[PDB]
């Protein structure tokens, strides 16, 4: 009689890669793979996950909000972990802006950055007490305070003479004024309209020079006076005039340069911000809690070590990308079955 | 696998090993007789499960957007940021494709050397009466049915239950 | 190797060993014989052509110019953008050299793998009246000079041409 | 009589690395590197490689053909692999530019970023309509048309001012105009000459000030009047004037916004783009196929599976680039002859 | 190991084996003898350390700051720079991780291989009268102490000290 | 009588990371971790290490050394590692800067960039028969010259004209001058001053326009009249005026374009740059040699293979960070102790 040892025969239909046999049928395995699906996005587990930016700051942008449009001046929470939603971020209200002349768009996205970001205990210059004439704090229609009448944006300063004089460029100096190591987003732009109106809001009817020098990024614009786009992401037909508004980034302890002449929107209320929150692209009617956020798979925790598909920017705890379906094998080689003996 | 084909093992599958993934076969006037052996195959298992645990601890820097981009000023650094994600992906990607690679040639390479302890642990218990072949295989003095041989599949194997000498532990 | 050394293997080439890797010894008053095994060399010679075709499988994204870069503009990015190449490179080549070297690792060591099966191939063939000595070496009741031990490096041998008992399979 | 299992003793000349035995002499090895060898540049494999941005289109420079001189108007083939031989391109005839003052230079190889290239179905902005007084569409001698005459970069207009007079500084806004969400790629300029011609083809002989804004880029010239450089990259003794030259970069559905006094060249044919060809540095009378194209090597096919040498920039289907020569054990360690034995 | 549970070898530390790593116990009337081998404790510190010389070996690109960057300017690009050295260093560190825990497998597990062929040198110095069991044990024809253990400990052993047929190499 | 194989038992307080059998314990360990700890920085080894970017050029800022400061005119000594002690670089004597306005703080650590940096063998635009009327190179007090009197940075001319009167914007070419492929770096600037001192150093007391042109980059300035921030990094109270000053890069063979009118500071002595010098964050005062400079653990020599702990910016012959400590096995796993036997 002879006893010996044997191995399985059985159904093999898994294939594992190996280094030394090729490729090779195996009893059963473990997969380590998953194709993740498209679904909505949710709030990062160990996390906090920003939505419009500010939350019980209802019904406004982002870039609203970012503005200091009136209303929209709610107050902001922390958060590690940030989507945007908004490639373009969009006005809904307020005074006519134009928008593509100026990186502005995406402040509301430069803010989301970071962990914390304030609004502004204090506004970095006087509006009056500015070089030049003395101003009149420009306030305007179209832009509803509370109660109402010419809530103008806390961002920054409408600043119309008294003594309506051409004036030959003149330098603000926006200080620090942020709490900490913060960085500061100071915020600022310039009103012009048409010829009859400019002479009458400034004594001047002619294409204004403005330039903002910050941390060696200098910056130089050029009025327009007749002729503007159709007014859209505002109210209502103060179409008078529009707005061309920009932001300036200052970091701890530098200082900013504004040139400007007439329609300057000094910069007011000013943003302190620090600290770094997690950013990734998400559409976002944000529903439940997720383990990981795929930009694209969106909402999604973690059942297996990696997953196959579309590779993306993803945070949290995250399953690993990979280039193709892989299995760890749980069994043994494909042995085809025996009666090859005597 | 190698070591199979030159020591003249058998690259035969024994469909009626049910029960487990190595195991004894049994030859003689009863026919052929097979077992499995719960240790073989649970030993085989557990490095598996090892191994599991083992590629999942892994941990890689999340890759997210950066700070301060800005998506329609800074296009260009924003661009080599993807360059940047993608070759990170594809160079880690690379790395567990070889990572498992390695394990499963490991695991199953390995077998072989289950195949070759099962030998071993049946010489012992065959008593100083049988032949080691080399062939992983014995020629026993004594005939082993189905009966006989899940004793010895089990470890409650004796011999000189057919009268014949006997290591004792 | 560490095995080789340890249990009183020999450290010796056989010179003689022309048409394989690895084979027999055969010793006596016919002074020595030698022959190599045509499957043992040949299932090494296996293994490394399936180990070179898994090496070179490997894919690595292209590594090529920012599509938006723009060469005296800026060059400040661009820069950054050799930096990426130049790590990629110096991590995927770093990768690769690890993949090879345990690569070669594995078919240096499996070498003796090979020797251990090819000993007990020989130890069935020789019968039940031989004496595995543990040296990787039998002490065999006939003499076998260099006709025999060729049909022990073919399979063609036969204990009982010696008149002596055999396995069967 | 004593049989034994024995390997082999011969020639090993060939050294691998190993982990637990340090380096060893082996009996034989598969090489895995090569070092290539410098050669001429072919087109890639399974795709079509980019020449002068325009072959068909004779004579000319990929400069030549962005700004859309005269004859060089040919039409632009798709590829998906392009090659760059000019690290700093030049024009070959048309109209004096003092290109060294504009990122203009590299419109050629932005544009060879791109799968697609196209011309333009139609242009931007109505020459005379154009804010300012009527402009004659400025025709210049020098750029020889196809009959002759006058010929103009297809590019931009030569913006003459009939009714001869200053200017405060203008706006026009150049729209999207791009098929798809195509990349649009505007250009434009100003011209300046000598003290007395000014003064001829526009009323005034004063430097003359153009701001450009496009997604936050902002840039802004001052023309000169007298004492130009040579003319280099050109034709013939209008030297009269230079052109200052640049481009502005629109992505899909962003608006372009140009301040403008005299001298302007308003934007007219601009190009439409879209996808993304794989792009290379590369010496380039293309020769043959290659399997793969390598900055350095140039053209280049796959034999191993490594290449030892440079590292560079390569695309197609290239041999993984390896810090030292890589070598495959395809026989056994090393072993001294035997007659060690007794 | 797994080799080790399955053909019933022994999880058993011997506190007694000082000198050594991996050596022979022998059992009697003497009650336990047990002595290190002083050449498979040897032979496993080489590995280890012609493997540490192989984890060193290893070069990576130094990875520093940017040379036309500029601090205040470029922060953005400044920025994805970090991100860069993060990834490479994250990246770099979990193929260290691996070499390393491959590394430490393979030592673990080669273990059994000494134990393994300690039997064999073994196997060949007790002569043919021994009994292999199976068990990585031999069955002797005679009382083997402390001090017979050492010969065999020290390659110092011959059978027929107790006069029992004897292979000479 | 049986003989056996058995292995040890010892201490085994030292665990293992493995892949099939989990984590063990084991006899004992070669340990490839180590933590550095901090300490003063070191002349790296196999090189030369930059401090003040001019040692034998004593008592000056890198700066002030940069921009050319009369006394800290010494000479730079080639490096190719070099060390940034300076995130924020200082003026320490000369003339009042509003460095804020200008990345040109950075200049030092720009430079500090290159293997080779020269001051200047020439200088670039002769200045007095510089475009605008003749200038008398405007020598300053609070600059004190060797002697003394009248010092102005060798970087750049103070160019004041005879015939005092009012400029439409001039444009001055900064040609190439620099020896081999080495790159340019020039120097320049603006000096304004209050109401009454402007009209008398030039006719006029109205903001001045700057633009420069350099390699598609291009900045534009507004100066500055009445009401100076407090002078800081400098001297002694020529308070009636502050230097704006900037830098402009030049790649070989690439021109410049300075635009300007009235305070003008010319470019003069201009570095030539070449080579590559590998940079890092270091706080020095330079002690000893180290194998490895650590941005954090500072000057450290090799241990071990791999350190755990901070990771940062390290040049040299520097052991490779590492997550977590790792540990090679030097010993047998753990066995507890046998009478488990019959
Ligand atoms: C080994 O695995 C492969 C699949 O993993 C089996 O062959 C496949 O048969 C199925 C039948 O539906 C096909 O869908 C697959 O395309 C086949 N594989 C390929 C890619 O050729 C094979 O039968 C398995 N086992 C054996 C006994 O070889
Ligand atoms: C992933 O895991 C979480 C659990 O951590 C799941 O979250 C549940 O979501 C449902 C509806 O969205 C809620 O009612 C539960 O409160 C959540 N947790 C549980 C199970 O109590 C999440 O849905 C999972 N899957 C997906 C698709 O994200
Ligand atoms: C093992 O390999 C090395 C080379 O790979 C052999 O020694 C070399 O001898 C040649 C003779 O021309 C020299 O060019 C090399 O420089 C030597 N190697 C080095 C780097 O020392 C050696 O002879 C080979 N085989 C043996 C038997 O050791
Ligand atoms: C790499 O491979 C290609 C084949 O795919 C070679 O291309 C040949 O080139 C010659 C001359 O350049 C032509 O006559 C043939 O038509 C091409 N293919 C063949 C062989 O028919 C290429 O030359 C190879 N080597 C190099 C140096 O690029
Ligand atoms: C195996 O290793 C661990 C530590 O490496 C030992 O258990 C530790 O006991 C010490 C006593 O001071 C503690 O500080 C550790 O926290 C314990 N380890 C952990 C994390 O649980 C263990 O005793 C070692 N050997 C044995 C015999 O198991
Ligand atoms: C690292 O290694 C170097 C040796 O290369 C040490 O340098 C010594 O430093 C001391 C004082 O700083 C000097 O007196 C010696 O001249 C140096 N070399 C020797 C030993 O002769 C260095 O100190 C080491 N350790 C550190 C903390 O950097
Ligand atoms: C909203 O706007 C009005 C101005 O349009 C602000 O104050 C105005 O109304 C007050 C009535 O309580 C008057 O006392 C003020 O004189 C008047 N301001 C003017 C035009 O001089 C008012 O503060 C704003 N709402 C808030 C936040 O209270
Ligand atoms: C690996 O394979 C085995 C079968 O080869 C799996 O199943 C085993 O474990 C089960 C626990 O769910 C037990 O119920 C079974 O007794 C046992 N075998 C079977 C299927 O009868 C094991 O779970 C597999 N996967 C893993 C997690 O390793
Ligand atoms: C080349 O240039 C000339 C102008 O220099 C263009 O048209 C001119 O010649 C025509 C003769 O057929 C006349 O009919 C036009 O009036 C005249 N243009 C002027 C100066 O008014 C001509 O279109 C151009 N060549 C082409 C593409 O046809
Ligand atoms: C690996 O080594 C062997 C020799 O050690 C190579 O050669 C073998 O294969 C050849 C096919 O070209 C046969 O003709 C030979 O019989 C055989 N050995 C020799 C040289 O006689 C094998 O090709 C080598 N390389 C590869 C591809 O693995
Ligand atoms: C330092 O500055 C003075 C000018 O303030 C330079 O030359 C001055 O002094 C000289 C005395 O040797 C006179 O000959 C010069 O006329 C005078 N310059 C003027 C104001 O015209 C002097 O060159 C400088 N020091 C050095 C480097 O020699
Ligand atoms: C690895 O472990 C061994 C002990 O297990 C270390 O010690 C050995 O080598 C020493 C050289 O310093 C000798 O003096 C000892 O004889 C020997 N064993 C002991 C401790 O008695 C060995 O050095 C360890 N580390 C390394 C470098 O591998
Ligand atoms: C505004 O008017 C005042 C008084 O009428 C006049 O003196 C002054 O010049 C004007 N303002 C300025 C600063 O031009
Ligand atoms: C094996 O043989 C014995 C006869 O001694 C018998 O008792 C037993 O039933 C047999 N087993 C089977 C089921 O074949
Ligand atoms: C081996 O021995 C036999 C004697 O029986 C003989 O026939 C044969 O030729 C021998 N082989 C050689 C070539 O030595
Ligand atoms: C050009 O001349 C016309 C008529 O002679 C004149 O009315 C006009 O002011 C001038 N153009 C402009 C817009 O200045
Ligand atoms: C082993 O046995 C022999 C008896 O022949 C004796 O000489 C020797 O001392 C013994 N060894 C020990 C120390 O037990
Ligand atoms: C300076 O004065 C001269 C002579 O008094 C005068 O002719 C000239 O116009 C003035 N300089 C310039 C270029 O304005
Ligand atoms: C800040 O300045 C604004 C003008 O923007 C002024 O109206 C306001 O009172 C100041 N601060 C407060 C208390 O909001
Ligand atoms: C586009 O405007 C140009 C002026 O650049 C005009 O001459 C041309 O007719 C227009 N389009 C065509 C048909 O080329
Ligand atoms: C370079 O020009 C300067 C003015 O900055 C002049 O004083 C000097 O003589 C010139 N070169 C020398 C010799 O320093």
């Amino acid at each position: 009689d002879r006893i010996c040892t044997g191995i399985t025969s059985s159904n093999s239909p898994h294939v594992v890669k190996t280094a030394t046999q090729g490729e090779v049928n195996v009893t059963g395995v473990i997969p380590l793979t998953t194709t993740p699906t498209k679904s909505h996005f949710a709030n990062l587990k160990g996390t906090q996950t920003r939505g419009k930016l500010c939350p019980n700051c209802l019904n406004c942008t982002d870039l609203d909000v970012a503005l200091g449009r009136p209303k929209c001046m709610g107050t902001i929470p922390s958060a590690k972990a940030s989507i945007l939603h908004e490639v373009k971020p969009v006005t809904s209200g307020c005074f006519p802006i134009m928008h593509d002349r100026t990186k502005i768009r995406q402040l509301p996205n430069l803010l989301r950055g970071y962990e914390n970001i304030r609004l502004s205990a204090r506004n970095v210059t006087n509006a009056e007490t500015a070089p030049g004439g003395p101003y009149i704090v420009g306030t305007s229609g179209s832009c509803p305070n509370v109660t109402n009448g010419n809530g103008f944006f806390a961002t920054m300063a409408w600043a119309v003479p008294k003594n309506k004089t051409a004036t030959n460029p003149l330098t603000v100096e926006v200080p620090y004024i942020c709490t900490k190591g913060e960085d500061q987003i100071t915020v600022w732009g310039f009103h012009s309209d048409d010829e009859t109106q400019m002479v009458k809001l400034y004594g001047d009817s002619k294409p204004q020079k403005f330039t903002s020098s910050a941390n060696g990024v200098t910056t130089h614009y050029v009025s327009q006076i007749g002729g503007f786009p159709n007014q859209a992401e505002d109210e209502g037909l103060p179409q008078s005039g529009r707005i061309v508004v920009d932001y300036m980034v200052q970091k701890p302890g530098k200082t900013g340069t504004i040139a400007y002449q007439r329609g300057v929107l000094l910069p007011q209320k000013v943003w302190c911000a620090s600290g770094r929150s997690k950013v990734i692209k998400g559409s976002l009617p944000l529903i439940g809690e997720a383990d990981c956020l795929h930009e694209k798979y969106g909402g999604l925790n973690k059942s297996k070590p990696y997953y196959t598909g579309e590779h993306a920017k993803a945070i949290g705890n995250c399953p690993i990308w990979v280039k193709t379906p892989l299995k760890l094998a749980n069994g043994t080689k494909y042995r085809p079955p025996a009666k090859l003996l005597k | 696998g190698f070591f199979g084909a030159i020591a003249g093992f058998l690259e035969g599958g024994w469909e009626g090993m049910i029960a487990g993934w190595h195991g004894y076969t049994s030859h003689g006037a009863h026919g052929v007789a097979v077992a499995a052996d719960l240790k073989s195959t649970q030993e085989a298992i557990n490095k598996i499960t090892k191994n599991l645990n083992s590629l999942s601890e892994l941990e890689v820097k999340n890759l997210q957007r950066l700070s301060g981009a800005m998506d329609e000023l800074h296009n260009e650094i924003l661009e080599l940021d993807e360059k940047v994600d993608d070759l990170r992906a594809d160079t880690i990607s690379s790395q567990i494709e070889l990572a498992v690679l390695l394990s499963n040639e490991g695991i199953i390479n390995s077998e072989d050397e289950h195949l070759l302890a099962l030998e071993r642990k049946l010489k012992k218990m065959l008593g100083p009466s049988a032949v080691d072949i080399g062939n992983g295989c014995f020629e026993t003095k004594h005939k082993c049915n189905q009966t006989c041989l899940d004793r010895i599949a089990a470890g409650t194997f004796n011999a000189g239950e057919f009268s014949l000498p006997t290591f004792d532990s």
